[PDB]
């Protein structure tokens, strides 16, 4: 029901398996996953995106913008490339 | 109405404009229709544009409706003129009285090359004019009319990659013209109902943070791999 | 209608959601189902302010507009150890690297 | 000086007839220019004189022509430098200067049109030639209609010459661009949005030739002008209108792919312009221009289904516009598109679930809610074309049933009301509605064709009923208030209803396919409703269409209606004959329809004449004789044709042929000879020769089988010879007996060769005319008008081979799919 993702700095994020499978890499690789290059401040945003994508899939109303700060945009893009998101 | 330099620009002869400028001609002089010689040069040829720019011509000169020469170069689809103007300091997001940017005019007619160059120089796709139109909306209006070809489809793909996510539905219904086309309506509803991949949104954020630059040069200095550098430039 | 929460404790983070009308007891039940701790040895904090278990989640500071899927509302968590409650400890996420010169505002 | 001017004018008057020796051999060709042309007083006429010389078109004397051109060009350069603005000079110039400019244009045009090849083969004069062309461009800027017509004549000639050869084009290449601009800049108004028609046709032909010479240049010019319209510079309603007329008039000249590119760019620019402009006036102007553009180029609409659907939907939108003229233009464009792209509305297109015709039919009531009655008729005709494009019979039947639903229900309501109370047929609103419904039915029948029998049979019996009622209403009114009551609006509304009924019947029957069904089902009720009503009405109340209708039926049913002909004649013939023969300007339509019916009966149902009573047959012959003795050309021609066909037909009725000969041969021969000798119908001379040659041949072969002499037997040949000789002598007593005898013998011998017979008769008549002071030119009219016709044919055959010269909707050679 729940999967646990470990950040490079040791932070642990527990998310619903359905949300986690949004990432092709996670689905292919999987009750726990570990990343050696994704920092916590990026993995938290990735989990936020999992929730946001699951909520607003096939929505009939306007989908609100996903907030990405310029500081993490580069690392977030790299992480999204590593995953399949 | 118009002055000899304007006529030289209209007839598209670099020699005449160059020799006229060689005797201190008023390069930024207005005329009967409130345009400048650079407007005609942008509308006509890139050699005249280069000659005029070499002699201090203002690349952001305004006309009766506050349209810069870049607006007309993009509308005419003079890709070389667009590149020459942008390379000399032209504003890529200049707004006219209707709040129409050059990219909006380029997308109105589905000009692929001009759109590509404007995006390469940091043009904003998430822009709306006074009557609520956006470049993607205008391109879709062109497409639903049946006047589009493979070039227009490629332009739509480019704009879709550049925008990240778009919404054409007012309230919860597509416009009347789109709604009456079962195929394009289905395609656009499927596109508009998807939140958007994280990679696309991150690319949009990175590009926006780079705004108003020659993006292919800027991305060269980033620590990204080659594949992500190509991705950031809408090449995939 | 629905409020999205990010329960936090030390390095552990749980992304979840609940109805605004739901009570804190159900949230503690979810925390049990995740970390396997009795609710009697759990206590939740909203901005270093203790939350009474009886209060419904809506009447607290959590609201649908404030807590969205793309911006969940943090909820600190504390367990009971040796017949005592530990101090609320939340480990901040790693700081992002300095913005490169090219990406800085003009 | 006045004596010199008078002498020059007299020379100009007589210059045409003077032998070329006195013109091109003397010193005149230089005296006129070095002695008078420099002097304004004798300038104009002098220049005019030169023009006449340039028009001689003599094979020899090349050096004289070259010297004339060179010296005249130098003189004109001296007295009118090429740097001048001819437009302003003509505008503000006095009468003398305007006349001089006109004469200069005339001289240049005529001399170039005559000897351009002569002038341009000299390498030394090349520059001067271009100079001349410059003048022709300069003068072409004058706004006056006559000067521009003169210039356009030469421009059209040059364009046709250059196109024909494919070179020589390289000689005119560096300047043709200018001409193109002119053609696009001064384009005339097409008769889709006399002197004006000719001007537009000439401009279109010249522009089509020029675009055929260079597609890229034409596309560049038009696109640049359209952009200039878009960017504000040189924007104006008239400029936009002329540019769009020029774009439309090119349709068909370009290849399909180049046309595709050009039209896509033009449409995008026009849509951008429409978005840019604000205000109802500007938007309406742009919409009308786009409507005209898309009205042409049916090929592009055919190749692009989505754009065609969008255009049709936009036309439906415009149909609700209250702005003046927008609805008419929308309906015209819709009918054009429906005619040229009919098959694309009935078949299912790519990406569609059902054909567009179903969608149009479902929403028909909503589309035409704001249209005027004539616009509604046009819309129904346009839809009928598409419905008729449907090949499958059952689907077409269902389409027709849905097509006439609203008219059918209004008609049914009116019919039920009339059944409840007949007086409703006297209500003006009801009569007007019936007329409108019948007009819609007529247009639908015209568009659909034979399958419309499904609709016609639905209402036929009711229609003929209403007809009768309305007739009964009119006859009463005339009986109560006299014939003047026929001017009343209600009476003419009822007569309009009757006319539309007859027009619908005729329109369907003319396109019928099964004569037996028409004869069995439709003819009897029609005759019962129409015949006696026509007979008993006063001349001011009789409908001419009746006669026309009858003719149509007789042409389609033929032997299937030969049994009814006697009653048709009994009801119509004597009445219309008394109506028509009385005066030659009273009832033109009645006379035309009467002779059409007579011709149809004679051609297809001749045996009926045998069953007709002899007195009525005599009336028929008297009508024919009155017809071919008339003064008008058409009446005489139709009378002669009917007489010839009647003679040929009666030649096949052995039982009655002898009686017909013995009763009418001499009378017909005498009438024909009288009209021939009177020379009142020279245009029909050939026909006379066709008839007489036949008649004589009948006695030549002994086919008369009886003596034409009423008193005693005698050989028919000798009797006819003496009779015709006596006729000629009475007509021309002064002629000698031997001359008449030899002429008649030769004429009788040539009965087996129509051309020789006609030439002999023509020679005799020419000699007769020359004996007096009469002119023999008229006798040869039959020749000249033929030659003219031939020329026209050639012209037409020349223009069909050049794509784009003819309007896409004018060519009957519709393509497939
Ligand atoms: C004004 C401009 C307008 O209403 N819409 N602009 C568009 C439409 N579609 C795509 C892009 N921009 N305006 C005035 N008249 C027209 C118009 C007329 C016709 C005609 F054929 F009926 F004359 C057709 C169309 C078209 F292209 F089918 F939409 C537009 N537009």
């Amino acid at each position: 029901m729940y999967v646990k993702l470990i950040s490079s700095d040791g932070h642990e994020f527990i998310v619903k398996r359905e949300h986690a499978l949004t990432s092709g890499t996670i689905k292919a690789m999987l009750n726990e996953v570990n990343f050696r290059e994704i920092p916590s401040h990026v993995l938290s945003k990735v989990c936020m995106y999992f929730t946001y994508k699951v909520r607003y899939t096939n929505s009939s109303t306007e989908i609100p913008e996903f907030p990405i700060a310029p500081e993490i945009a580069l690392e977030l893009l790299m992480a999204a490339n590593f995953l399949d998101c | 109405t118009l002055k000899p330099l304007h006529c030289a620009c209209m007839v598209s002869d670099a020699d005449c404009v160059e020799l006229l400028l060689e005797k201190g001609a008023e390069v930024n002089a207005l005329d009967g229709y409130n345009r400048t010689a650079l407007h005609y040069a942008a509308e006509k040829d890139e050699a005249c544009v280069e000659v005029l720019l070499e002699y201090g011509a203002n690349p952001n000169a305004l006309d009766g409706n506050r349209d810069t020469p870049l607006h007309w170069a993009a509308f005419k689809n003079n890709a070389e003129c667009v590149r020459a103007l942008l390379e000399s300091g032209a504003s890529v997001n200049a707004l006219d009285y209707n709040n129409d940017t050059p990219l909006s005019w380029a997308a109105m007619k589905g000009n692929l090359e001009s759109v590509s160059i404007l995006l390469d120089y940091g043009a904003e796709v998430r822009v709306i004019n006074l009557i609520g139109q956006t470049p993607i909306s205008r391109l879709v209006a062109l497409l639903v009319a049946g006047l589009g070809t493979e070039k227009e489809d490629s332009c739509f793909e480019l704009l879709h990659r550049a925008v990240g996510h778009f919404e054409l539905r007012k309230n919860g219904t597509m416009p009347r013209e789109v709604a009456r086309d079962p195929q394009l309506c289905e395609k656009l509803t499927v596109l508009c109902s998807a939140p958007g991949t994280l990679k696309t949104l991150a690319r949009y954020a990175v590009r926006r943070s780079l705004g108003l630059q020659y993006l292919p040069d800027a991305v060269k200095g980033l620590p990204l791999p080659a594949s992500l550098k190509e991705y950031l430039l809408l090449l995939e | 209608m629905d409020v999205f929460l990010m329960i936090r404790r030390h390095k552990t983070t749980i992304f979840t959601d609940a109805k605004e009308s739901s009570t804190v007891f159900e949230l503690k039940r979810i925390v049990e189902g995740i970390l396997k701790r009795p609710p009697d040895e759990q206590r939740l904090y909203k901005d270093d302010q203790l939350l009474d278990d009886g209060k419904t989640l809506g009447e607290c500071g959590f609201t649908s507009q404030t807590a969205r899927p793309q911006a969940p509302a943090t909820v600190g968590l504390a367990f009971r150890a040796d017949d005592t409650f530990e101090a609320l400890c939340i480990e901040p996420f790693s700081s992002p690297p300095e913005l490169p010169d090219v990406m800085k505002p003009q | 000086a006045p004596l010199v001017h008078a002498t020059l004018e007299t020379l100009l008057r007589f210059l045409n007839w003077i032998p070329l020796g006195y013109i091109f051999e003397t010193k005149l060709i230089s005296t006129l220019i070095y002695k008078f042309l420099n002097v304004p007083m004798f300038r104009n006429v002098s220049l005019k004189c030169l023009t006449e010389i340039a028009g001689v078109s003599v094979s020899q004397y090349e050096e004289q022509f070259v010297t004339l051109f060179t010296l005249t060009m130098m003189q004109l350069k001296q007295m009118l430098p090429l740097n001048t603005n001819i437009r302003l000079a003509y505008s503000n110039g006095k009468d003398d200067e305007q006349n001089f400019i006109q004469n200069l244009s005339l001289f240049l045009c005529t001399f170039l049109k005559e000897h351009d090849q002569l002038i341009e083969k000299r390498l030394n004069l090349r520059e001067t030639l271009m100079e001349a062309l410059h003048y022709m461009l300069l003068v072409s800027e004058v706004e006056e209609t006559e000067i521009f017509k003169i210039c356009l004549e030469y421009w059209n000639h040059l364009a046709a010459e250059l196109y024909r050869e494919s070179p020589r084009r390289q000689l005119y290449l560096p300047m043709l661009f200018k001409v193109r601009l002119l053609m696009v800049s001064r384009m005339a108004k097409p008769e889709e949005v006399t002197d004006s028609i000719n001007l537009y046709k000439n401009m279109r032909e010249t522009l089509v030739y020029l675009t055929h010479l260079d597609y890229v240049d034409t596309e560049r010019i038009m696109t640049e002008k359209l952009h200039n319209q878009v960017n504000g510079t040189e924007w104006s309603w008239k400029n936009l209108n002329t540019l769009c007329w020029a774009i439309g008039s090119i349709s068909g000249a370009m290849h399909e792919e180049d046309e595709k590119r050009f039209l896509v760019t033009v449409i995008k620019d026009l849509l951008g312009l429409c978005e840019q402009k604000r205000g109802k006036d500007n938007k309406a102007i742009i919409a009308s221009n786009i409507m005209y553009i898309v009205g042409q180029y049916p090929r592009f609409l055919r190749a692009h289904w989505k754009f065609l659907k969008t255009v049709v939907n936009k036309l439906f939108e415009f149909m609700h516009e209250t702005h003046d003229g927008v609805q008419d233009m929308a309906c015209d464009t819709f009918i054009k598109i429906a005619q040229k792209c009919r098959r694309h509305f009935v078949q299912v297109q790519v990406g569609e679930v059902m054909p567009f015709i179903d969608e149009i039919l479902n929403n028909i009531n909503t589309i035409i809610c704001d249209l005027q009655p004539q616009q509604v008729h046009t819309f129904y005709e346009a839809v009928g074309y598409m419905i008729g494009a449907q090949t499958d019979q059952t689907v077409q039947e269902h389409l027709i049933e849905k097509y006439m639903l609203l008219p059918n229900q209004v008609w049914d309501s009116i019919i039920q009301q009339a059944t409840k109370n007949v007086d409703i047929l006297k209500d003006p609103e009801t009569v007007k509605q019936l007329g409108s419904i019948l007009k819609t039915n007529v247009r639908a029948c015209k568009a659909v064709g034979h399958p419309f029998v499904i609709q016609l049979g639905r209402i036929y019996l009711d229609m003929l009923n209403v007809y009768k009622c309305l007739s009964e209403n009119i006859s009463a009114a005339i009986q109560a208030n006299g014939e003047m009551v026929t001017k009343q609006p209600l009476i003419r509304s009822m007569r309009t209803v009757k006319r539309e009924t007859l027009k619908l019947i005729s329109g369907w029957v003319s396109r019928s396919n099964d004569p037996q069904m028409v004869a069995e089902n439709f003819v009897p009720p029609l005759l019962d409703a129409v015949l006696i009503d026509y007979q008993r009405n006063v001349p001011a109340a009789r409908e001419p269409e009746v006669l026309s209708t009858m003719a149509i039926i007789v042409n389609k049913l033929g032997g299937h209606i030969t049994a009814e002909i006697p009653q048709i004649f009994d009801a119509v013939f004597e009445c219309t004959l008394n109506m028509i023969n009385k005066d030659f300007e009273e009832y033109p339509e009645h006379r035309t329809n009467f002779f059409l019916l007579l011709q149809a009966v004679n051609s297809h149902c001749f045996p009926a004449f045998l069953a007709i009573p002899p007195t009525q047959f005599k009336l028929v012959l008297d009508s024919i004789i009155w017809a071919f003795k008339h003064t008008m050309r058409n009446v005489a021609d139709t009378g002669l044709q009917i007489l010839f066909t009647l003679l040929q037909n009666v030649a096949q009725e052995e039982a009655a042929a002898q009686s017909f000969y013995q009763t009418y041969f001499c009378d017909i021969l005498q009438h024909i000879f009288s009209v021939v000798t009177d020379t009142s119908h020279t245009a029909g001379l050939t026909m006379h020769a066709s008839i007489l040659a036949y008649m004589f041949n009948l006695v030549e072969e002994g086919k008369i089988s009886t003596s034409l002499n009423p008193g005693n037997p005698v050989n028919n040949q000798i009797f006819l010879q003496e009779y015709v000789a006596n006729l000629l002598k009475s007509a021309f007593p002064h002629l000698q007996d031997a001359q008449v005898k030899l002429f008649v013998t030769g004429l009788f011998s040539l009965n087996q060769d129509i051309p020789a017979f006609k030439e002999h008769l023509r020679d005799f008549l020419v000699q007769i005319k020359e004996f007096a002071g009469e002119d023999t030119s008229d006798l040869f009219l039959e020749e000249r008008e033929i030659a003219l016709r031939q020329a026209d044919e050639e012209k037409h055959k020349r223009q069909m081979s050049v794509p784009g010269i003819f309007n896409p909707h004018e060519i009957p050679e519709e393509m497939c799919d």
